[PDB]
């Protein structure tokens, strides 16, 4: 039913109260500074690639992946052979005068066998993942997800890996071929991806039923 | 240069322009004396690799 | 879900450019792309059809 | 069935609580290292 | 699976450029293309049909 | 499987460039055999070999 | 059936934990060497 209690996803309040700030010094200057956060360098002209726990990251999957196998064999023999008289000599009754000599015979084998297999992927989405631990290398930890439920279900789309500090191009963005160890999930919730299940009975007589 | 750019932090795009004229690849030869020590100092030549025009006033990275 | 593992010794000089290399220029390469789920159970013959197909004569 | 408990290939805490980083030595510069690895 | 293996004698003067060079450049070329699995088993002939091509007249 | 099998005598100025020479400039034996089922089944067999060399006619 | 167990060809870790490498010698060169091989 539509009327069972449930929890969004988004859960938590939506909305934050601002707040008021500090009362100034009364030090004659009229800049009041906000109490500052972060106390680490940072660089002007380098690219902004994660360098923390924290930072995150852009990931274009793009991963497109396609394998094919075909074989094939035949063997074909055929033969016949035949002999006849229908007219003998006389003195040649003595060995085919009759049909003793008269012989007809074929025989045939043929054989063909095939075989293939097929195996292909694509992936077009986008991703903001999150480093979630720095290698001795260098090479940054990378973990996300995504919920997003449009209506009657949700779906997350999980993505980590370890990314190489150096394929970051511009904006933060690295291609998820670029990501090593790559694990991908894209899965959903509700009736809708009930519905692509197989059924007990069904995937038993699948997994047990001979042919 | 891009390799240099990127190991600094700065990640050019694989397809751009980049028509400089300031730089020129070089090939740094040494002569490694005998009794060598770690922190000593010796003489280099730098010849020019590609086609740049001359070398007067340049800079060895 | 779906498992692609390779495997394989890459000489360190082939490696053109963008940390890329070509499957062809690796050695000892293992390359396998599998899968699990009713999907891949489907594609599997069963056990009476493949008896009968290693043992059926013709 | 689609009720059967499952392990997601990607297991464990997918956020990372940003580290505040170290206080700052008060040696004048503003400038300030990271703990280089 | 399918295994594909090389074997054989390489003169050391026909690797041409990126450490490339034709199988017909090579001496004692053995070469192998084998597969497994049920893909592999279809394409035997089968015990009774090979005993008969073997053996049997015609 | 399937093997070729070369065998001669080369005189060692015939040979061009690239350490090539035709078989036709090569002196005195080639074979290009198979084996498997693919080969037996272009066997004539026991039966009709023995009607093709006895059978008259 | 498909639910037999199985060895992948490509067996092994998947994975290599990078290594730290060596602590630098204190002798005044930035540059410091890697154990060439």
């Amino acid at each position: 039913c539509a009327w069972i209690p449930a929890k969004p996803l988004v859960q938590g309040a939506t909305t934050a109260q601002p707040i008021p700030g500090p009362v100034p010094v009364a030090n004659g200057s009229i800049f009041q500074s906000a109490q500052p956060i972060n106390y680490g360098y940072q660089p002007l002209f380098e690219d902004r690639r994660p360098r923390n726990i924290g930072d995150t990251l852009t990931i274009v999957l793009q991963e497109n992946v396609s394998a094919s196998k075909s074989s094939s064999a035949n063997a074909s023999r055929d033969g016949k052979t035949s002999f006849g008289f229908d007219t003998v000599p006389r003195y040649l009754q003595g060995l085919f005068g009759n049909s003793r000599a008269d012989m007809e015979a074929s025989g045939g084998n043929s054989f063909n066998g095939k075989g293939g297999a097929n195996a292909s992927n694509t992936f077009s989405g986008t991703l903001t993942v999150t480093v979630d631990q720095v290698l001795a290398n260098g090479n940054l930890h990378v973990v996300g997800e995504k919920q997003i439920a449009i209506n009657q279900g949700t779906e997350f789309i999980r993505f980590s890996g370890v990314v190489n500090p150096r394929t970051i191009s511009g904006s933060n963005s690295v291609p998820s071929t670029q990501v090593a160890d790559a694990r991908i999930e894209y899965v959903g919730n509700g009736y809708i991806n009930e519905a692509q299940n197989m059924g007990w009975l069904q995937r038993f007589f699948l997994n047990l039923s001979p042919m | 240069l891009n390799n240099m750019l990127s190991q600094l932090g700065i990640t050019v795009p694989t397809g751009t322009n980049m028509q400089l004229k300031n730089v020129a690849a070089v090939m740094v030869t040494a002569s490694y004396p005998p009794f060598a020590r770690q922190g000593q100092t010796i003489d280099v030549v730098v010849s020019s690799m590609g086609n740049a025009k001359s070398l007067r006033g340049g800079t060895l990275l």
